[PDB]
């Protein structure tokens, strides 16, 4: 009972991206209640490893942060995205192909050209101007919040409780923002 | 077991949490729907006669 | 005695709407690419 | 136990697709059409689909 819990899952919120309070696990549970004594001391000794699992998961994986489900996240802590700077080829370069057509040869069509010699192509940055914060991807959620195994459950002060547990409890704001 | 109203169906959506939609990403020619039944007319989607 | 009939204005529709239309499952437009054909344009039933 | 890695992708492919003819023959008697089946590096056919 308190001793091997079944663990506390979350759940992903697709929306704003942050830990939609999570519940406990109770759609993997063995109907071990028609078991004599040598199988309820078996099936005890497999939540004890998935309970031991996951706390070798959860130091490997996650991480390590006070506010478990923080409502805002920081940009580094966050997966970004950056490509290669994307090589730009340019055609032709204008700084002797305006001076063909004042000689009077109108161009049409389209080395690369005849007429010049020279090609320069330019490289530019393909990353944002800022990198993200505020909100998780799907695979960083399934990188961290591994299910948070809950040992002595619910044994403390009031606020010394995990109040994100509560799927409807703003983390900085002590209070359900409820139906106002 | 023995069932009699196979045929009587169209969209079949499956979204979870309401925002993800489960074709998978995009995969089918509707994004949002498992098409049983296109009766109307429009694109010819229509197989199997 | 007679009468007038009555006047209308037999125009189009304002803003040509409905001369194309939209949101109907089946008989609705793409914008696909040459390479691949893949509808870029699909329309909900529900959207006005 | 199912493959686990080796069928997904996920990259937003598509199951099915249909082709557009970029011709026509309205011959009397005969109907032409040439088409543009590609794909985008990595999908495979069998052509027999």
């Amino acid at each position: 009972s308190k001793e091997i819990p079944t663990p506390y899952m979350w759940s992903y919120q697709p929306q704003m991206g942050l830990a939609a309070g999570a519940s406990q696990d109770y759609s993997s549970r063995m109907n071990w209640l028609s078991a004599g004594p040598h199988m309820i001391g078996r099936v005890n000794g497999i939540r004890a490893t998935r309970n031991q699992i996951l706390l070798e998961q959860a130091a490997l994986t996650s991480t390590p942060r006070s506010q478990l489900n923080p409502p805002n996240w920081p940009a580094v802590q966050v997966y970004q995205e950056n490509p290669a700077p994307t090589t730009v080829l340019l055609p032709r370069d204008a700084e002797a192909e305006v001076q063909m057509t004042n000689s009077g040869a109108q161009l049409a069509g389209g080395g690369r050209s005849s007429f010049t010699p020279r090609q320069a192509y330019l490289t530019l940055q393909s990353s944002s101007s800022q990198p993200r914060s505020g909100g998780i991807g799907t695979l960083q959620f399934v990188e961290e919040f591994v299910p948070s195994v809950y040992f002595n459950p619910f044994s403390g002060a009031p606020g010394l409780y995990p109040d994100d547990f509560i799927p409807n409890y703003d983390a900085v704001s002590e209070s359900v923002d409820g139906y106002d | 077991g023995t069932f009699y109203l196979n045929h009587t169906f169209k969209k079949v959506s499956i979204m979870f949490d309401s925002s993800v939609s489960w074709p998978g990403n995009d995969r089918l020619l509707t994004p949002n729907e498992f098409e049983i039944k296109r009766t109307v007319d429009g694109e010819g989607y229509n197989v199997a006669q | 005695q007679a009468a007038p009939n009555r006047p209308n204005y037999i125009g189009f529709r304002d803003n040509f709407i409905g001369l194309m239309y939209y949101n109907s499952t089946g008989n609705m437009g793409v914008l696909a690419g040459q390479a691949s054909q893949l509808n870029a344009v699909v329309d909900l039933q529900d959207r006005n | 136990v199912a493959p686990t890695h080796d069928v997904t992708t996920d990259r937003s492919q598509r199951l099915t697709l249909r082709f557009v003819p970029v011709d026509r023959e309205d011959t009397a008697y005969s109907y032409k059409v040439r088409f543009t089946l590609a794909v985008g590096d990595n999908r495979v056919l069998d052509m027999a689909s």
